[PDB]
């Protein structure tokens, strides 16, 4: 039972490593031709190519953490090892997953229409916004390595996983939180602006170019919530539950965003499409 | 009857005239300088990149002193440079934001700018105060001012779309000459190097020798088959080249009245928007719209090389009075000067 | 159309009257500048970097 | 550098800070290109919502609106329509009150169609949007009971009242978009006694906007 369990799990990882990595390299080597090609980067290209080489260092250090532990062994029991891939993962991890929920606060802020001051205040200085929300969420990334530090120092005086993983698990649902408000408020926003222009100017004569494009994208980023979320449940409680096979699942379990997430901001970003077709023309 | 007979008699007298030129053609300018040597491969750099301009640059303009260059943009500025050291002089805030031209003065006491207001506007850049005002607003134009250039300090010659080129007088702020003979709009203008002659090139596939005492049109060029964007003279003063929409260059003497040479190429489709010859000639500048510029060799309508690294079109561009250096602008908010 | 006509008629007659040269001597005056310029030509024939304003 | 130099670019940086606030000033205004024909009436518009080219500024609802009158520039227009190629929008204004006028080679409103076939198919207007606004409805309402619609539309055969005819005539003008995938047609009715049409730019502009932004992200 156990032995199948883990050899579809390592399934699963070999799969996700090869999407995540090919996704991610795939945004940021579409934005590398771009660039040596002489042609315009916008802001929300250097976003994602931001998080598109901060996701192939993640993926690869999950990677190789578990090459490390399948064939070495005795490597991976040391203390050393575990507390120095800890640290590791955890800044890549917060700077990978803040940088995400920047891209977020980028989109809100560009897109979404309200009357409010303080809204406007932060709308009419996007860059200053996400520099500065960069900056300040330094304080989540010490706390986190303060409290991974001491759950590291009590376990090796007393490998207390079944609270690493809580305590890592909490710190990415703040950014995720803030990411599904600021999504939730835009689609408000465009919700509002749409029964506006439903009953004062009569729509369009054309209803060609409108939301009914970002529907495919707003379609695409709510099922992946979805499905995220219900993968942040069952993980946190098979986790506290009972299991006693938490490395591999968890090593799955960190390399579900940076695999996943890449493909939908694939499918959602014109430039990120149009190359992906015209790498299947000339594929054939 | 009698609107017949002149008809006749102006169709008699444009057969006259090319039989005339047809008499003064022995030979050709390509069959004379075939057995010259030709300039291999120019090979220009770019070595300052000016940067500052928030819309597409309609017009630059050199100073006579080879340093100053001034330049006109859609955001309402009108920034003169320092072209050694890429850093700005003067930021001139316009009233209307609608610039399609800019001249520099030779004396270097005044710049000028117009466009879709119909007004040719005279800054004076030193005054007593720190700052740049307005001198003059020259309003007698129909239509948008397409280029203008300075005779010296009191005088300026400025072509329209109203078919209609103008001789001012700043201190009055009236016109003394209108040079009426064209019949679409006139788009390009070129002074000559003695500065009492102009030509003109207009949207009638035509381009006219003014005088600027007399007042008269002396000479008609007509060979293009499209709408003239770009007019320059040589260095000489005997001849021009002008730049129109049918993606062709071409050559004008003004002694033999006729075309000497057509820059063309098979894989250029689309039209010059400015033309500039080197100090000696021998070079011919073009700014395609094709992104790029390309070198002409004058003497033998052969490319020798292409001026490529803009973005977007390239709209204006000039050589220095010293023929050191060349600065492109294109509709890409940029100035790029190569050497 | 009858003034426009009548400035039409003597503005092509006012061309006429010109005294014209032949393209042999048009085409030899070009050659002749370009090639007595040809050494105070910058972009023809490149200047070293110490005289060079744009380095 | 000596000192002078120093004070020069320091200068030359003041300088850029102040194209930079100015360039920022500017991004957030709304320009808008106000076409129509000469019989078609513009001024009331102008009027409702206040040679060379004429600049009308005016705010509303924390939005500063450029409006651009180019119905004076009697020249080529293909040699300076690429000055708008970066506009927000084209306020085409359409009487539909001389269907049954003349200029006699065409309709007045055969003209007005023709003069919309050229915008909102030209190379520089592909993105562009246009908002669309039918001036005198009221001479509409009072002309369709003499003279029927037939006059300018042989083809119409449809029922002579005010509607019917004011739809067939808005159809007729937003089947001239042969682009129909990247630019949005905004029709309004308007008339002498009415102040809203200031409150139809402000929702139109409010779409454009959201579908630049939108386009800026990279969402489309
Ligand atoms: C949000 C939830 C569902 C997923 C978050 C992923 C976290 C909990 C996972 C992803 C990778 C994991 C690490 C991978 C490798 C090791 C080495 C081993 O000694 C166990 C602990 C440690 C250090 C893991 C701790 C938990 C970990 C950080
Ligand atoms: C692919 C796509 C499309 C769309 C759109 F349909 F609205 F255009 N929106 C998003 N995203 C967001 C929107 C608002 C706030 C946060 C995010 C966010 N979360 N994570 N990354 N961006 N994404």
């Amino acid at each position: 039972m156990g032995g199948v369990i883990k050899s579809i799990f390592t399934f699963v990882l070999i799969v996700e490593f090869i999407i995540g990595n090919l996704g991610n390299s795939f945004i940021a080597l579409v934005n590398c031709i771009d660039w040596v090609k002489g042609r315009k980067i916008s802001s929300v290209d250097r976003i994602l190519t931001a998080l598109a080489i901060s996701r192939i260092s993640l993926v690869w250090l999950i990677f190789g953490s578990w090459c490390v532990s399948v064939f070495f062994p005795a490597l991976f029991a040391t203390e050393k090892m575990f507390r120095m891939l800890t640290n590791i993962w955890t800044v890549i991890n917060h700077f990978s997953v803040w940088l995400a929920t920047g891209l977020g606060t980028f989109y809100f802020l560009k897109i979404a229409n309200f009357s409010n001051s303080i809204f406007l205040y932060l709308k009419w200085r996007v860059k200053k916004v996400v520099l500065v929300l960069l900056l300040v969420t330094s304080v989540f990334l010490f706390l986190n390595i303060a409290l991974i530090n001491i759950h590291i120092n009590a376990s090796i005086n007393g490998r207390f996983s079944s609270l690493i993983v809580l305590t890592s698990t909490v710190f990415i649902f703040i950014p995720f939180t803030l990411s599904l408000a600021m999504f939730l408020l835009l689609i408000f926003s465009m919700w509002k602006h749409r029964k506006k222009m439903q009953h004062t100017v009569k729509i369009s004569g054309d209803a060609s170019t409108k939301a009914h494009r970002g529907v495919k994208s707003v379609i695409t980023f709510f099922l992946l919530y979805a499905i995220f979320s219900l993968s942040f449940f069952i993980s946190v409680w098979t986790s506290e539950r009972l299991e006693e096979n938490l490395i591999i699942l968890s090593q799955v379990m960190g390399m579900a965003y940076p695999s996943c997430h890449s493909c939908v901001l694939i499918l959602g970003n014109k430039k990120l499409r149009q190359a992906s077709l015209s790498v299947l023309l000339w594929l054939r | 009857s009698e609107l017949d007979q002149l008809r006749q008699e102006a169709e008699q007298l444009k057969n006259q005239i090319r039989d005339a030129r047809k008499a003064c053609a022995d030979a050709t300018l390509s069959q004379i300088t075939n057995n010259i040597d030709p300039v291999g491969r120019i090979q220009m750099r770019t070595r300052r990149t000016l940067r500052g301009h928030l819309a597409k640059i309609y017009a630059m303009h050199w100073g006579t002193d080879s340093r100053l260059l001034v330049s006109a943009s859609q955001d309402g500025k009108l920034i003169i440079w320092d072209s050694y050291t890429t850093n700005k002089v003067h930021a001139i805030p316009l009233r209307s934001s609608w610039v399609m031209t800019c001249a520099y003065a030779p004396s270097g006491n005044y710049v000028a700018c117009g466009g879709l207001d119909n007004i040719c506007s005279i800054y004076n850049l030193k005054t007593r105060e720190g700052n740049v005002r307005v001198s003059r607003e020259l309003a007698g134009h129909t239509g948008y001012l397409s280029c203008c250039r300075f005779l010296d300090d009191n005088q300026i010659v400025t072509s329209s779309g109203d078919t209609t080129c103008a001789l001012w007088d700043i201190e009055t702020g009236q016109q003394t000459t209108t040079f009426t003979g064209h019949t679409g709009d006139v788009m390009s203008l070129s002074l000559a190097p003695d500065t009492r002659l102009f030509v003109s090139g207009a949207c009638d596939a035509s381009a006219k020798l003014w005088d600027v005492r007399e007042g008269m049109c002396r000479q008609t060029f007509t060979g293009h088959e499209s709408d003239i964007n770009a007019i320059c003279f040589f260095p000489n003063g005997n001849a021009f080249a002008t730049g129109s929409d049918d993606a062709t260059c071409r050559l004008f003497d003004l002694r033999a009245d006729q075309e000497l040479m057509t820059y063309s190429h098979d894989n250029i489709i689309c039209g010059i928007t400015s033309v500039s010859f080197s100090k000696s000639g021998r070079l011919l500048l073009a700014g395609y719209d094709d992104f790029n510029c390309n070198v002409w060799d004058a003497l033998k309508a052969d490319r020798a090389g292409v001026l490529a690294g803009h973005d977007n079109r390239v709209s204006c561009l000039g050589v220095t009075d010293d023929g050191m250096a060349v600065a492109t602008g294109s509709w890409d908010s940029f100035l790029k000067i190569w050497n | 159309s009858i003034a426009q006509a009548r400035k039409l008629v003597e503005q092509l007659k006012m061309e006429a009257n010109i005294d014209r040269i032949k393209v042999s001597k048009a085409a030899a005056d070009l050659m002749a500048y370009c090639e007595a310029h040809a050494k105070e030509d910058p972009l023809l024939t490149p200047v070293p970097a110490s005289e060079n304003p744009f380095r | 550098l000596s000192a002078e130099d120093k004070a020069a670019v320091e200068r030359s940086k003041m300088i850029d800070r102040n194209l930079r606030e100015d360039g920022e000033k500017a991004a957030r205004e709304v320009k808008l290109l106000l076409l129509g024909a000469g019989e078609s009436g513009k001024n009331t518009i102008v009027k409702q919502m206040k040679t060379g080219i004429v600049e009308t500024h005016f705010t509303f609802k924390d939005l500063h609106f450029k409006m651009f009158d180019v119905g004076a520039q009697r020249s080529e227009r293909k040699k300076w329509i690429h000055c708008f190629e970066g506009v927000t929008a084209i306020i085409f204004c359409v009487a539909l009150s001389d269907y049954d006028l003349v200029l006699e080679e065409m309709n007045r409103m055969h003209e007005s169609m023709k003069l919309f076939d050229s915008i909102c198919n030209n190379k520089w207007f592909t993105d562009t949007s246009i908002i669309l606004f039918l001036n005198k409805k009221d001479l509409f309402e009072e002309k369709i009971k003499k003279s029927p619609l037939t006059i300018c539309y042989p083809e119409y055969a449809g029922s002579n009242t005010y509607e019917e005819a004011a739809a067939y005539i808005q159809c007729q003008f937003e089947d001239l978009n042969k682009r129909k995938d990247t630019k949005e047609i905004y029709t309004h009715f308007t008339c002498s006694t009415d102040t809203k049409n200031v409150q139809f730019v402000f929702d139109a502009v409010t779409d454009v906007i959201i579908k630049n932004n939108l386009k800026d992200c990279g969402l489309f």
